[PDB]
RNA sequence: UCCUUGAUGAUGUCAUACUUAUCCUGUCCCU
RNA sequence: AUCGCUUCUCGGCCUUUUGGCUAAGAUCAAGUGUAGUAUCUGUUCUUAUCAUUAAUAUCGUCCUCUACCGAGGACAAUAUUAA
């Protein structure tokens, strides 16, 4: 029995998120050795190419290969589409906005200036006192 | 290529100051910053100039100190411009030289 | 209090307000002209219309400011794409553009309201 | 290197409604700290004497 | 008869805000469900939408999202030659914007155009070669398509640039994923020759441990402790070599 | 009723129009029909609804009665009311008749009769047993 | 040899009250 | 312990969001009329959908063929018995 924990830190980079996404996708894939050793025996010496080998303009993927690629890419697109999970909308909070963009601007304002404007909120709720 | 004559002077100054700040914030951000956020800093520059004219102390509670120092720099530049223009126009209105009525009211409002 | 609520809700100038009405009227006149043209095509009458503008017909006629894709090192002349199935007996203007975000989030906040209020 | 949104005392282009604590987050007029001198005391006392 | 009397409710400002938001005096109704018949009306719809997007492109000019929305709309209707034109125009505007290359290549992958997408990846890694996103996705497309030798060649083109630690580990993991502990050993030799660091020799030695090559691992150890010298080394190298011989 | 979305009411043989009704909201009125009581009008507005306008001197549309179970994006159509004003039958592009309860204001019944879009629907004025429809497919049907 | 889903008198008419292609420039009442 | 589905909770992205300038750019209180339009209040009529079976046989439109006519095929309910 094995065990692994993989949380995430903050954003920091569009390349670190790429690399995390790549490690996920690249651990998920499983090779089939039959096609591999078939192509190995067929191609022989040129199966371990350098940068300048010759085979750049030759490969033609059979229908199952491109089907596997498109299925994988659709799964990847769906996992990317779930990137911002929608927080649930309670209506018990005293609303503070006259619009739909106004609400999101007030949310950004509470993100940035919520740590500082905490005494004045207490004054406004206790009756503009202290 | 329209010339900056007399009715375009202030608008062109504010058109060029804003471009200078655009260049400086594109060069000031480090290597892996998301390259948005120019509009927000320009709004802060506008607010620092309005607090300068209002003699209101301007202080944004969290703001990176290179951005805060750069906005203070360009606000001091526009302040020197505004004040030296007010000196020149007041000396003109005093000596009797030809001035517009609009620049008379503008000079009163600056003074 | 009524004027207070009406002036708190407002965020638009005169010009935005007239453009909103103009867009509504454009939608109305487009539906009316569509009704007339669909009736003419239904009964069968080939009345044509004019068009007087420089650009604008360049969009459906061909590709607007076409750049061919730069090509190289892999033969890309045989392969081609399969076009869209029409299905002109179920299809809606809403069906092509997809559900706009305010409808989906309205359905979601309705579901949230129900599951909060019943619990 | 994150930039906070500008909440202005003057301009409200899209006519939003901003909470009062946010709207009055002008800290400089709250930390301005009008501090009195100690030479008013000598003046007041000498004048009463 | 009106009665002055002190109340109970005492209306507040947040109640005014709640009642002002519910007036909805800017929320226009959605357009009516309009069923379109034969392709005259479909072309009229397309005319309206293309005019809207081309007008947004005229004003913004830059603003890369406008191009992306218009290209996604063209790919949704399987008119992907239009979208090839739109992405090529957008790359004429801004060729250094990496997600634009990504969306163009993922359209050509998604629509079963393996060969167009493959051309796009080749052009992408040519023009923006220090963007590692491009190389990962192109060597991953060549692995999902089954072109093993093609992914070998793209990895070799990528190792020509001397990228970073993670690129070489991804190439080694590719090799080890298939078979080929000898070729992964060659890539490990190149990697320790192009990134000399104590942690890299430790990782390569740990590799030779985990594939049971204790004589090879000891030769790596003897080649590492001699290469670093005498005056520089931190603990970790001799700690790992001590733990190995333990 | 006109292509421009307005109604013009007139006395007979006199050119001027006494009452003009327009609201920026209403999309159009391609077909309008008058109740057997002479009390209510029914327009099939393009906007996918039916509007009731009081026949009575006050030509003011009333909020209480509305109909929106059916879609005509932009089709001419006939709306009729079952004699006795019990029901309203709309014919639509999709081809399905929409029967509403006037009293209760709710789509009581619906048919997918016709395979092509259907226009005029008539309730036999004397017999309650049936209605007659027509539409593009070229057939007259009796329901 | 089909086909798809529900929110407690109503509806209509008459009367009363509130805003002009359309303009004029200000005062009451008790100790 | 592991994998998948569902309910609930939470963190991160959420500049995706306030897209110029000046003398805050300037200024700052009120009915006079009508008819016409809109809204509200009563005055009047709400609870349900309507109308035999089994067996047997066979004028109108459309298509094809032959010289308006004839033939063939298909579709549209009809007749009889019995409670
Ligand atoms: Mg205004």
């Amino acid at each position: 029995k094995k065990k692994r924990k993989n949380p995430d830190l903050g954003f920091s980079d569009y390349a670190a998120a790429q690399l995390r996404q790549y490690h996920r996708l690249t651990k998920q894939i499983k090779p089939d050795m039959e096609t591999y050793e078939r192509l190995r025996e067929k191609h022989g010496e040129e199966f371990f190419p350098t940068s300048n080998s010759l085979l750049h303009g030759t490969h033609v993927p059979s229908t199952e290969e491109i089907d596997r690629m498109v299925i994988d890419l659709e799964k990847q697109i769906e996992k990317r589409d779930k990137y911002s999970r929608r927080r649930p909308y309670n209506d018990d909070a005293d609303i503070d906005y006259i619009n739909e963009r106004n609400a999101k601007f007030n949310k950004k304002a509470e993100r940035f200036y919520g740590k500082y404007t905490a005494e004045i909120k207490q004054n406004l709720e206790r009756g503009t006192a202290v | 290529a329209k010339t900056v004559t007399k009715q375009r002077v202030e608008s062109h100054f504010d058109l060029e100051l804003r471009a200078a700040v655009m260049h400086d914030i594109l060069d000031m951000m480090p290597e892996g910053i998301k390259q948005n956020k120019a509009r927000t800093i320009l709004q802060h520059l506008s607010e620092a100039w309005r607090c300068w004219k209002a003699n209101i102390p301007w202080k944004v509670p969290g703001l990176p100190t290179p951005i805060e120092n750069m906005i203070l720099r360009y606000v001091k530049a526009k302040a020197d411009w505004w004040t030296n223009t007010a000196h020149y126009n007041r000396e003109r209105i005093r000596r009797g030289a030809t001035v517009d009525k609009t620049v008379c009211k503008k000079n009163l409002g600056r003074l | 209090l009524s004027e207070a609520r009406a002036r708190l809700a407002n965020t638009q100038g005169k010009k935005a307000k007239r453009k909103a009405r103009e867009k509504q009227l454009e939608e109305a006149r487009r539906l009316a002209a569509l009704q007339k043209r669909r009736e003419l095509r239904a009964a069968g009458i080939e009345i044509q219309k004019k068009r007087k503008r420089k650009r604008g017909v360049d969009y459906n006629a061909e590709i607007p400011f076409e750049k061919k894709p730069a090509l190289g090192f892999y033969d890309t002349s045989e392969e081609n794409y399969q076009a869209l199935d029409a299905d002109f007996r179920k299809l809606r203007q809403q069906d092509l553009d997809g559900e706009l975000r305010s409808e989906k989030e309205g359905r979601d906040r309705k579901k949230d309201k129900q599951h909060l209020k019943r619990k | 290197w994150k930039i906070p949104p500008c909440i202005s005392n003057w301009k409200n282009a899209k006519g939003y409604t901003i909470p009062l604590d946010k709207r009055l987050a002008a800290d400089g007029r709250g930390l301005q700290t009008v501090h009195i001198n100690e030479n008013f005391a000598k003046l007041a006392e000498a004048l009463y004497i | 008869v009106k009665n002055k009397a002190p109340a109970e409710v005492q209306i507040t400002a947040e109640q005014l805000l709640r009642e002002a938001k519910e007036r909805e005096l800017e929320l226009l109704p959605p357009p009516p469900q309009q069923k379109i018949t034969d392709e005259e009306e479909l072309n009229d719809y397309k005319l309206r939408k293309r005019k809207t997007f081309e007008d947004n492109i005229r004003k913004n000019r830059t603003v890369i999202s406008n191009w992306i929305k218009y290209a996604q709309w063209e790919e949704s209707l399987k008119e992907i030659q239009r979208a090839r034109s739109i992405y090529e125009r957008a790359l004429d505007v801004d060729y250094r914007n990496i997600t634009l290359w990504l969306k163009y290549a993922e359209m050509e992958m998604k629509n079963r155009q393996v060969n167009h997408a493959r051309n796009i990846w080749d052009r992408a890694i040519t023009t923006l070669p220090r963007v590692n996103q491009f190389w990962y996705k192109y060597t991953y497309m060549e692995e999902m398509l089954g072109n093993v030798a093609g992914a070998r060649q793209v990895f070799e083109r990528w190792m020509e640039w001397q990228p970073e630690e993670q690129a070489w580990h991804s190439y080694i993991n590719f090799e080890l994923r298939y078979k080929e502990v000898d070729r992964a050993r060659t890539i490990y030799e190149r990697f320790v020759l192009v990134h000399p660091d104590v942690k890299n020799w430790i990782k390569y030695a740990r590799f030779e441990e985990k594939h049971a090559y204790f004589a090879h691992a000891r030769k790596v150890y003897e080649r590492a402790v001699e290469f670093f010298g005498d005056e520089h080394m931190d603990e970790h190298l001799y700690v790992a070599f001590a733990k190995f011989e333990e | 009723t006109s292509d421009d979305k307005s109604l013009r009411v007139w006395e007979w043989d006199i050119p001027v129009d006494f009452k003009y009704i327009a609201e920026p909201s209403m999309h159009s009125m391609p077909a309008v029909t008058l109740s057997p009581n002479g009390k209510w009008l029914a327009c099939q507005s393009m906007d996918n609804q039916i509007l009731i306008f009081g026949a009575q001197n006050r030509f003011r549309l009333n909020k209480k009665k509305i109909f929106k179970g059916h879609m005509v994006a932009g089709y001419a159509c006939q709306v009729d009311f079952s004699p006795d004003m019990s029901y309203v039958i709309s014919g639509d592009g999709n081809g399905k008749l929409n029967i509403w309860d006037w009293k209760t204001t709710k789509l009581y019944s619906r048919f997918k009769a016709h395979d092509k879009v259907c226009i005029g629907a008539v309730w036999h004025p004397h017999e309650t047993s049936k209605v007659i429809t027509c539409g593009w497919d070229g057939l007259i049907k009796l329901w």
